[PDB]
RNA sequence: UCGCCUCCUAAAAGGUAACGGAGGCGCCCAAAGGUUCCCUCAGAAUGGUUGGAAAUCAUUCGCAGAGUGUAAAGGCACAA
RNA sequence: UGGUGGCGAUAGCGAAGAGGUCACACCCGUUCCCAUACCGAACACGGAAGUUAAGCUCUUCAGCGCCGAUGGUAGUCGGGGGUUUCCCCCUGUGAGAGUAGGACGCCGCCAA
RNA sequence: UCUGUUCUCAGUUCGGAUCGCAGUCUGCAACUCGACUGCGUGAAGCUGGAAUCGCUAGUAAUCGCGGAUCAGCAUGCCGCG
């Protein structure tokens, strides 16, 4: 059953991103590599 | 192994040879008496020359599939002869003649 | 030819009960043979033992 | 190697001059040998694949390939997933080594073998054997081996018609 | 009683008829045929009644050679209902017949008995009708 | 007569597959390779008119290589097509493999183009 | 029955009604996305095991009968 | 003769026959590059004993498949009638395998 | 029953029934329908639910041995240790 996830950036703390994920298929905390407009580079993004 | 099928390993030869098809205790006794194995032998200790000569003497005797095909040939011969006794084998009833009502229970 | 997942084989030799030698590659190095092709009478032209076993009861009562 | 030289030297020129082929190199030749398990116990016992991974690695010097059921069959209780069977293919000199091991030890070690029928072809010249036991050589761990099941062998040649394949396998030494 | 054993859609439009038949303009399989001149609907019961008329008068023949099969279903609402609220239930099947359509073919029966059989069965159909022989 | 698929049919299939997204235009031509088992061929093709600006092959009458199809000979014929570009300067081209995978004599040809400075 | 998608009615552009004729949706996918590289299915015939019309294989025919996450229509094997 | 493009298969699928000294491709061996969940079957690496049967190119056929007009009809824009769930006549337009036939190839550029 | 070797807990060297081959005896004749032997084949059966039977100074249980009808045929019956 899919749920909404906001993705806070690793070092700065600005989310800027939402996604859908299945907690049955991915019970872990997801790690992406996404552009952060405050940090001006692609940075690792944490599932909150 | 001997007739293409395996052998027990840790028992005497005069008993172990009875495992393979179509050969028996008295026959194994009378062949191994002239073979000279003293009727107590493990197969883990033997010689290749005595293994070869028992291989050819059990090769000459009627052991492996030939007894099966022989009795099959006689019994199918009895089927196309018919002649009552073949009907008894086809029906599964006892053949040598007995009281077919009381026990009759080894067959069918 | 991916190394480490194929089992190794050596140049093995094949020894028969009649002393026949033959060559192959296998896991072992030398292999016993109980019965071989030229020892089995079925390969060697006509059969030798089942030729003697191939008789039938031709109504032989006369003795 | 040895069967390559033997194959050339006393199979090729005799039959090509016997049947008057227009070119030498259109002689028929055995191309490959493919081995099939087809073992359907994975619904009952799913762990029996590595079972005879060990002795097909004993047969051939390279690992077998697990086959894949292309669809799901309910009556056989076969869902999609849980792959069935195991295949391997032999070519080069390993196929000739397999023919040496098949002729020399295996068919005499089969204790009920009689002359196979002439009509054992698939209709084009490609032959299939079925061998019902694992008994090829006595180091197969027959004493504590688990299963007594069979084996499918398909030898595949480039002979277009059946007669060329039949005479080729008689020159190889298959008893009919 | 002629029935298509399966149909895609059991309700379909009534359709319009105009112009001659696309095929079946000539008697080809028997030797005497019968032709429609006016276009209308012909039902299962009309086909069956004509076949019983032909077969029971001739009492003999090669075969009867019906040349049309009803595929169109027609629908009816139940009686005395306010009109609307959805299309009605399928009631029966209809073979659409255009002019120049051979309906029935006859082989192996002689002149006057064939004429009498075809007149006797063409009286059982709602459409104007003409005899024809094979060229 | 078991059916062996021909090399050239599969090569034309994958060559059409790689051709489907690139074609040498005017001032942006296409460098095409043939890797036949005795000789190596390279061409510069303009698509819109079907002309060949320059070409090079190992079966040429001077500065021949003895191995005739080694990757060293591929670097040599890359040098020759580089001088063919040196008379007819374009100085840029889009590489087109034949579906021949970018490991072999095609890789030595491309590396010869890079070493001579032919911009891919 | 009330919102959204697909076909016909829809009259060879688009649009078009009815308590007209058929279905479906209120999701799923951390790969069932993106890129680079490599092929080809469905079905049928024949040979061989407990192998059985039909597990798995090998060969022949096979322009699309099969796939394309799910309803349908339009497209696709120079792959979608 | 090879490489390489365009033209709707008038280019195809087949039935026959030749060719290889140059090329193309069969073949040979996996020593390292590489690779097949199995492999030198493919992908690669580097050679050239012999081999045109296949791939390839030429000569032939209407077998299959493909392309395909003139009048002929069905349909119909626009008029006009009739016993009008549909017919008939006009100045126009005009269908589709079916037949006339075409066809088992036409044009480029580099290396012989 | 008493002394030696083996088997070492198994469908086994248990158990012996069905089945094929070859025989011996009796009898005019062993298929319907006799007994016995040499082989080979080796089955179910791993001490048995509801219930149920016999047994008090050689008694139960086992082990054999005779005999009777009868050319031949016992696990039946009678008797003996």
């Amino acid at each position: 059953m899919r749920v909404n996830i906001t993705l806070a950036c690793t070092e700065c703390g600005e989310r800027n991103y939402i996604s859908k994920k299945n907690k049955r298929n991915n019970p872990d905390r997801v790690e992406f590599k996404k552009y952060c407009p405050r940090d001006k580079k692609s940075t690792l993004h944490r599932e909150t | 192994r001997i007739a293409g099928v395996d052998i027990p390993r840790d028992k005497r030869v005069v008993i172990s040879l009875t495992y393979i098809f179509g050969i028996g205790r008295t026959t194994a006794q009378q062949v191994l008496k002239e073979a000279g194995v003293s009727e107590d032998t493990r197969v883990r200790d033997l010689t290749e020359e005595e293994l070869g000569k028992i291989r050819d003497i059990i090769d000459k005797l009627k052991v492996e599939g030939d007894l099966r095909r022989e009795v099959s040939l006689n019994i199918k011969r009895l089927i196309e002869i018919g002649s009552y006794r073949g009907i008894r084998h086809r029906r599964g009833l006892p053949v040598r003649g007995q009281n077919s009502k009381n026990n009759a229970r080894t067959r069918k | 030819m991916k190394a480490g997942i194929h089992p190794n084989f050596k140049k093995a030799t094949v020894k028969c009960a009649c002393g026949n030698e033959f060559e192959t590659g296998s896991v072992k190095e030398e292999v016993r043979v109980e019965i071989c092709s030229e020892c089995h009478p079925f390969y060697t032209g006509r059969q030798k033992f089942a030729s003697a076993d191939g008789r039938v009861d031709r109504f032989n009562k006369k003795y | 190697n040895r069967l390559k030289e033997k194959y050339n030297k006393e199979i090729a020129p005799a039959l090509m001059t016997k049947f008057n082929y227009d070119s030498v190199m259109q002689v028929p030749k055995i191309e490959k040998i493919v081995i099939n398990m087809g073992v359907g116990d994975a619904v009952q016992n799913a762990k029996a694949i590595d079972s005879a991974v060990e002795e097909l690695t004993f047969i051939a010097g390279q690992k077998p390939v697990v086959t894949r059921a292309k669809k799901s069959i309910a009556g056989f209780r076969l869902r999609e997933g849980m792959p069935i069977g195991a295949k391997v293919t032999l070519r080069g000199e390993r196929m000739y080594d397999f023919l040496d091991k098949l002729i020399s030890v295996s068919l005499p070690r089969v204790r009920d073998f009689r002359g196979v029928s002439k009509k054992s072809f698939d209709g084009r010249g490609n032959y299939t054997l079925g061998i019902k036991e694992q008994l090829i050589f006595p180091e197969i761990d027959y004493d504590k081996v688990t299963k007594v099941r069979g084996m499918d062998i398909v030898i595949v040649t480039t002979a277009n018609t059946d007669e060329e394949a039949r005479e080729l396998l008689t020159q190889v030494g298959m008893p009919f | 009683m002629l029935l298509p054993k399966r149909v895609k859609y059991r309700r379909e439009h009534r359709g319009k008829m105009r112009g001659r038949a696309k095929g079946g303009t000539e008697v080809h399989f028997g030797e005497f045929g019968i032709q429609a001149l006016e276009a209308s609907w012909i039902t299962n019961r009309q086909i069956e009644a004509a076949r019983i008329a032909m077969t029971r008068y001739m009492k003999r023949g090669g075969k009867v050679w019906i040349k049309i099969f009803p595929s169109k279903p027609y629908t009816a609402k139940p009686l005395e209902v306010r009109m609307g609220s959805g299309k009605g239930a399928p009631e029966g099947w209809v073979a659409v017949v255009k002019p120049g359509k051979v309906l029935f073919e006859i082989s192996g029966v002689s002149e006057e008995v064939a004429r009498e059989a075809l007149r006797l069965a063409s009286h059982k159909l709602p459409i104007k009708t003409k005899f024809v022989k094979r060229e | 007569m078991i059916t062996k698929t021909s090399k050239n049919a599969a090569r034309l299939k994958r060559h059409a597959r790689v051709r489907a997204k690139l074609s040498g235009t005017a001032e942006r031509p296409r460098l095409n390779v043939f890797r036949s088992n005795k000789h190596i061929y390279a061409q510069i093709i303009d698509d819109v008119n079907g002309v060949t600006l320059a070409s090079a092959s190992t079966l040429d009458k001077d500065l021949n290589v003895e191995s005739t199809g080694d990757t060293s000979a591929a670097t040599k014929v890359g040098e020759l097509v580089a001088k063919r570009a040196a008379e007819k300067g374009i100085s840029d081209v889009v590489f087109d493999r034949g579906g021949y995978l970018y490991h072999g004599r095609v890789k030595a040809l491309a590396d010869a183009a890079r070493e001579a400075g032919l911009k891919f």
